[PDB]
């Protein structure tokens, strides 16, 4: 927007590590799935 | 020889010679491409500037500016900087109608010259006279710090509103167009005075947006000069300069978010 | 030292028993005086082994602590501290940073020397085993009486007694002896009861009757000796301090290791001090010299390679384990695999340690048993009615009987009350016609004579099972030849007929045959007696010949020996396949040792001995070209008058080595010999006469049923099962690690490269630092460490088995065309990528390229809180910190992205992936760990306080995609070439 564009100076960290610690999690349960494949 | 044959020594200089040469043009290739998708007017983020820092002249050795009065050579340090950002605001620098504008002599409002674009030549940027900042060689005795915000490209600082209490409780509040700063320290032993444009202890909201150097270069910036004339002496005191506003925020970290951090002392 | 007990004993079993009492200043008869024994004790000390002085664990811990790269890392470390003190005194520096990374690199050093003291560990008690042969307490003769005694208190002199069951005390001249038979297995590995008696009867001592032997135990009997040698003087005792004093060395696989360090530590001191000096020239303050050269250690030690090669090997290990073979060194596991050549011990190693019927000579025909634990043959006969007679005379003739309770275990393994032909002879019956005690219930036994000496004989007379007749059967065994002029007829298919030359001589044809096999030949007949001349109550005089034992029935030979186990034969062409060298070392007699060698393949068909052509051209043995001879058999005894200059040119000029009757010194002799010329020597063995040999062998191996607990003290590696196949399973093993190693070792120094170039651009650019020093030790010590153990799962690229020995001279772990793939064309290809999503922070955050040159200046200036950035924009102090670490973080990252491709690529050094495929399970689980660990590290809160690990935008990720890629292009394309030219150039510049 005009003189309210505060959101240009924004970012969504918070969201980004909630997204960023699911998949790592998610990454490291696939990985025990593929390794878990005979022991 | 070491390894190889002088026909050996040779090919495996043919080959890393075509090799290297191969990736630092693949190198520069990706470096192209990246280019290719950024602004010339405006950078991509600007999430890690967002709250604009504080920042003034006197170059603190660490965060401290400590002198003798009774001696020349003791502030000549602070003086060379303090120099050399006001030498910037000269009116011999600022001459005819371009780039330059007489803008309001008093805090007024925002300015908009369109959009991030070169569809204009260089956008004129506000006249900022160092006659404004009365009372500042420099201060001897006592000195007189020049403060200023950080320029952020299509920032728009918001004062804050009376709508409920304040530090500096109503005094002087223009409201609508002035971005304060009000220094403190209990432990208040000193005398805090503030110059400025149209002599408000603030940063004029006319100077805003910020059009970055590629669409207003020679742009400038508006100081707001602080004098502390306290009448103690030989000891450290811990001043902190504080700015206000809507887009204004701190760090325990960062320091220097929005703020100053001056160990002055005259051991004179 | 050790020199002098490498050579044959010198004894005096020569003396007449009067002689020898008075160099031991003894009496025959009344003993030792109680004060001259006790005076003998002080003159000579005490009966009994000391161990040899061990190295505490103490200073073996610490001398890991000062390998190469500990050493550089603990320079780092006090570099560290250094720069801490000089900032603790001049600016007062609030930060823990120096102070922290001192501490952090400190304990790198301390849990790294863990793992290489776990690698390097040395489980030997050798001299402990030797200690307990010797028995607590002895029986001695003194004033005239015999009493027990502490056999530590036995002297040179006494009068010793020892019955059957007891140890050999310490080593004694037979003066008096009844049916004496000794066990002397500890010197030969040959168990079978050798008698003693007071008589001298070999120049050789270790072969005579009238010599006792501590380490050996009486078996039978009774015997008196005089004692004239004690602990560490007796023959044994010499060679506990032998094998207990033999210098280790090092294995093949620390050799490699230490290489590998110089390497790495070389180039490490040079680029560390080549850009100490190249930044002090560009104006840098020591206060910051120091600091890069820290970062440049960091950078150049590959901080958990030593770790992940421990960890390899030790995996590498657990799959052996479940083979049943126990590596007690962790090392062990990859000098098999290095192994050019291989000296085994014959009884209870190549063979099954048991007398077995090998072969019958019955219907004028040679019928071969199954020798076989397992029973892995086929059949030979069970139709002919003379199988039935000779059968039932091996069942009958035969005082053998098997112990109690083993009914559940198999025939062939069960324990037996006898000597060792009768119980081979109640095994073979008992396997093919079912239980013996059933046979010798059917016909009772009612007069026997036991085997004499002098009849050569033994006979039984039986009431035969059938009711018809009821009547009384003679059988009788014994040597081929007396049976044969006892006999008048032969069982032929079922019916007699007269013993005709014809058939005489085919027996004397049959009997040379068996008996050139190496095998011991028995006699069998019987003779069914007239009912008319031998009423139901008939008494039979065992005394007094009462009954004929002439012009009986001939019904057949039968033929034995120690066999080889099933596995073996199989197993020695398996290593020969493989190009290693296979040697016979035994204590056993030459004919037998060179039949085993050709039945299991030492000596191939048509090979010949120097007397083999003597013998055939039957011409004089100095008439023949001993080059015409590939094969050879070396008698202990010709050995001995051999200097090793000799014994080298018989390793030198035959292919085909058998030494026989050697001594446990001469086995550690030839095993010196052939690591002499240069090779790496397995030993495998399970006597103590193995010891010597086992400890200086590269590698020694050890069976684990039938071994003797010396041996197993001796050896790295143990075969549980005594499965011989498991030395094939482990040479494979150990080439596949070798080179696996390679791939691991290639892959973690590859991301040095990424590591060590924004240090330097860091200088000659003075650009902002594009990577941390504790973001290194999150790659080396974190991300790298999964995937680099990973590789030691890879399986073959070829036939590994089909490829000779590395040449450990040439064919180094760690050479030029691995530094010049992972250093010179991979790694920096990874540190562009490294560098490009660098370029590609700071550009979108506002800091374009072209301005970062020579900005560090104002950068690192903690006073400027206003940089101007390319767009115009001031930036705070910790602001534009945030970005860098966010570098910092975005770097690292792209080091992992660009190891995923490096992974996949080091997974073969020759093949494609295409080719290979990707069945590693840890491999794939290793990438997925991996960047779980790498998006943990950034988006964990609080991460970014005690590492500098900041968020990364999605975007960040793709930034090295493309580096990735063209790492995984470039080494599919440079292996095709490999493959497509076999000629050399890419390989012979690259191939690891
Ligand atoms: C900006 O203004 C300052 C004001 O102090 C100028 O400083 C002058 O320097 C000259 C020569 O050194 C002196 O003779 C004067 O006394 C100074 N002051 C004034 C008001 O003229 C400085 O030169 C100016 N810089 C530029 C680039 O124009
Ligand atoms: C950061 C940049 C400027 C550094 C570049 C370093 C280059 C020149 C280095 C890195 C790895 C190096 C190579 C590594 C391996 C070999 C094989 C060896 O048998 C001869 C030297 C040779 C061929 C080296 C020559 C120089 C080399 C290519
Ligand atoms: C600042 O300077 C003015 C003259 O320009 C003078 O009148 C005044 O006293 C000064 N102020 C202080 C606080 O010293
Ligand atoms: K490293
Ligand atoms: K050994
Ligand atoms: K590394
Ligand atoms: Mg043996």
């Amino acid at each position: 927007e005009g003189p309210d564009n505060d959101e240009r100076f924004t970012y969504d960290y918070y969201r980004l590590r909630v997204v960023g610690l699911i998949v790592a999690a998610v990454l490291c349960v696939i990985g025990i799935i593929i390794l878990l494949a005979g022991k | 020889f070491l390894g190889r044959t002088g026909s050996s020594w040779f090919k495996i200089f043919l080959f890393y010679l075509i090799f290297y040469g191969c990736l630092a043009g693949i190198f520069i290739g990706t470096i192209q491409v990246l280019l290719l998708t950024l602004s010339d007017f405006e950078p991509k983020y600007q999430d890690r500037v967002a709250p604009p820092g504080l920042s003034h002249a006197p170059y603190a050795i660490k965060t401290e500016i400590s002198f003798s009065i009774s001696n020349p050579k003791s502030y000549e340090s602070f003086v060379k900087s303090m120099h050399k950002l006001m030498d910037l605001y000269n009116e011999s620098s600022q001459a005819g109608n371009s780039p330059f504008e007489d803008c309001s002599d008093t805090p007024a409002d925002y300015i908009k010259r369109g959009d991030l674009d070169d569809s204009q030549g260089q956008k004129k940027a506000c006249r900022f006279s160092r006659m404004w900042l009365k009372n500042c060689g420099y201060a001897e005795g006592k000195p007189c710090v020049v403060a200023k915000l950080n320029r952020i490209i299509g920032f728009y600082p918001k004062p804050l509103k009376n709508t409920t209490d304040l530090p500096e409780e109503l005094q002087a509040n223009y409201n609508q167009y002035v971005l304060p700063l009000r220094c403190a320290a209990r432990e208040k032993i000193g005398s805090i005075e503030y110059f400025g444009l149209g002599g408000y202890a603030g940063f004029p909201l006319q100077y805003y947006p910020y059009y970055g150097k590629r669409l207003q270069k020679k742009y400038l910036q508006p100081l707001l000069a602080i004098q502390f004339t306290n009448l103690t002496q030989n000891m450290e005191l811990r001043i902190e300069c504080k700015v206000y506003g809507e887009n204004i925020d701190y760090s325990e970290k960062d320091r220097f978010r929005g703020r100053f951090e001056v160990k002055i002392e005259v051991k004179s | 030292l050790d020199e002098l007990k490498k050579e044959v004993s010198m004894d005096d079993h020569k003396l007449s028993l009067d002689e020898l009492h008075n160099k031991y200043g003894t009496d025959l008869t009344r003993g030792l005086t109680n004060a001259r024994a006790k005076e003998i004790l002080a003159r000579d000390g005490p009966n009994s082994l000391t161990p040899p002085p061990t190295t505490p664990e103490w200073i073996k811990f610490c001398r890991q602590l000062f390998g190469g790269f500990s050493i550089l890392l603990w320079i780092g470390a006090i570099l560290c501290f250094l720069a801490y003190g000089i900032q603790a005194a001049t600016e007062d520096e609030p930060a823990n940073d120096n102070l922290y990374l001192g501490v952090v690199l400190s304990t790198v050093v301390i849990v790294t020397g863990c793992f290489s003291y776990y690698q390097e560990a040395k489980s030997s008690r050798i001299m402990d085993s030797f200690k307990n042969m010797v028995p607590q307490q002895a029986l001695v003769i003194r004033d005239g009486e015999k009493s027990t005694i502490n056999a530590e208190f036995v002297v040179a002199g006494d009068l010793v007694e020892v019955k059957g069951g007891d140890r050999i005390p310490a080593d004694l001249r037979i003066i008096s002896a009844h049916g004496c038979k000794v066990d002397n297995s500890s010197l030969t590995g040959e168990s079978e009861p050798q008698t003693r008696s007071p008589e001298f009867s070999s120049e050789n001592p270790l072969e005579t009757r009238n010599i006792a032997f501590f380490s050996t135990n009486c078996v039978e009997g009774t015997a008196r000796g005089v004692v004239v040698y004690t602990g560490d003087r007796t023959v044994m005792g010499r060679i506990a301090t032998l094998a207990s004093g033999l210098e280790v060395g090092r294995t093949p696989i620390a050799i490699e290791i230490e290489h590998f360090i110089h390497i790495i530590t070389g180039v490490a001191v040079f680029l560390g001090v080549s850009f100490f000096i190249l930044s002090l020239i560009l104006g840098y303050s020591w206060l910051e010299a120091v600091i890069f050269l820290i970062g440049i250690i960091v950078a150049n030690v590959p901080e958990g390679l030593l770790a992940t090669v421990t960890v390899c090997l030790t995996l590498t290990a657990k799959r052996m384990a479940r083979k049943n073979c126990l590596v007690k060194n962790l090392e062990a596991v990859e000098t098999l695999g290095s192994t050019s050549t291989i000296c085994s011990d014959k009884t209870g190693t190549l063979t099954q340690n048991r007398m077995t019927v090998a072969h019958m000579w019955f219907d004028n025909q040679i019928h071969e048993a199954d020798t076989t634990e397992n029973q892995s043959g086929a059949a030979f006969d069970k139709t002919s009615a003379t199988w039935s007679a000779l059968s039932r005379i091996a069942a009958l003739c035969n005082r053998a009987v098997f112990q109690a309770g083993q009914d559940n275990v198999p025939i062939l393994k069960r324990s037996v009350a006898g000597d060792a032909s009768e119980s081979a002879l109640l095994k073979c019956i008992e396997l093919c016609c079912g239980s013996v005690q059933g046979m010798r219930d059917r016909n009772p036994k009612i007069v026997e004579i036991p085997f004499n000496s002098t009849n050569k004989y033994q006979l039984s007379i039986h009431e035969n099972e059938k009711s018809s007749e009821s009547r009384y059967l003679l059988v009788m065994k014994g040597a081929p030849e007396r049976i044969l002029d006892r006999c008048s007829t032969i069982l032929l298919n079922g019916a007699e007929e007269p013993l005709k030359e014809d058939m005489k001589e085919a027996f004397q044809n049959a009997y040379l045959e068996l008996g050139g096999l190496g095998e011991r030949v028995l006699g069998f007949c019987h003779f069914a007696l007239p009912e008319d001349k031998y009423n139901e109550g008939y008494p039979f005089d065992a005394d007094e010949p009462n009954f004929p034992t002439t012009d009986l029935c001939f019904v057949g030979l039968m033929a034995m020996i120690d066999p080889p186990r099933a596995a073996v034969p199989d197993a020695v062409g398996k290593c020969r396949s493989a190009g290693i060298k296979v040697i016979m070392v035994t204590g056993d007699h030459p004919i037998t040792a060179k039949a085993i060698a050709k039945g299991v393949g030492i000596i191939s068909e048509g090979n010949e001995t120097i007397e083999d052509i003597a013998a055939r051209l039957n011409i004089p043995i100095g008439q023949v070209n001993p080059r015409d001879a590939k094969a050879c058999v070396v008698h202990g005894s010709d050995l001995k008058d051999l200097s090793t200059e000799v014994l080298d040119d018989i390793l030198h000029y035959h292919t085909e080595i058998v030494f026989a009757r050697t001594s446990p010194q001469q086995k550690l002799i030839i095993v010196e010999g052939c690591q002499r010329q240069g090779a790496i020597v397995a030993v495998t063995g399970d006597g103590v006469n193995d010891s010597p040999a086992l400890k200086k062998a590269d590698i020694g191996v050890a069976m684990g049923i039938s071994g003797s607990d010396v041996s197993k003290q001796a050896a790295d590696m143990i075969l549980l099962d005594d499965n011989f196949a498991s030395i094939v399973t482990g040479v494979e093993e150990g080439r596949l690690i070798f080179d696996n190693l390679k791939k691991s070792i290639a892959y973690t120094l590859t991301s040095n490269i990424p590591e060590i170039t924004p240090f330097l651009v860091f200088i000659i650019g003075n650009v902002p630092l594009p990577l941390g020093t504790v973001t290194i030790l999150c790659i080396d010590l974190g991300t790298d460490m999964v995937p680099a153990i990973s590789l030691a799962y890879e399986q073959a690229e070829s036939d590994i088995m089909k490829r000779q020995p590395r040449n450990p001279k040439t064919d180094k772990l760690v050479n030029e065309r691995l530094i010049s793939m992972a250093y010179g064309q991979i790694g920096m290809i990874q540190a562009l990528g490294g560098f490009f999503s660098y370029f590609v922070i700071l550009a979108e955050n506002g800091f374009l390229p072209m301005d970062l040159i020579g900005k560090r200046v104002r950068w690192d200036d903690r006073w400027i809180s206003d940089v101007e950035d390319s767009f115009g924009q001031q930036w705070t102090y910790e602001q534009r910190k945030i970005v860098e670490f966010t570098c910092h973080t975005s770097f690292f990252i792209s080091i992992v992205v660009v190891q995923w491709a490096d992974l996949i690529i080091c997974k073969t050094r020759r093949n494609s992936i295409f080719q290979q495929g990707m069945k590693n399970k840890i491999l794939i689980f290793g990438l997925f760990e991996e960047t779980a660990l790498a998006a943990f590290l950034s988006y964990c809160p609080g991460t970014d306080v005690a590492l500098r690990m900041y968020p990364l935008k999605p975007s960040w990720w793709f930034c090295a995609f493309p580096y990735s890629l063209i790492i995984f292009l470039y080494d599919e394309m440079r292996r095709f070439i490999i493959r497509r030219s076999p000629g050399g150039w890419v390989e012979q510049e690259t191939y690891y």
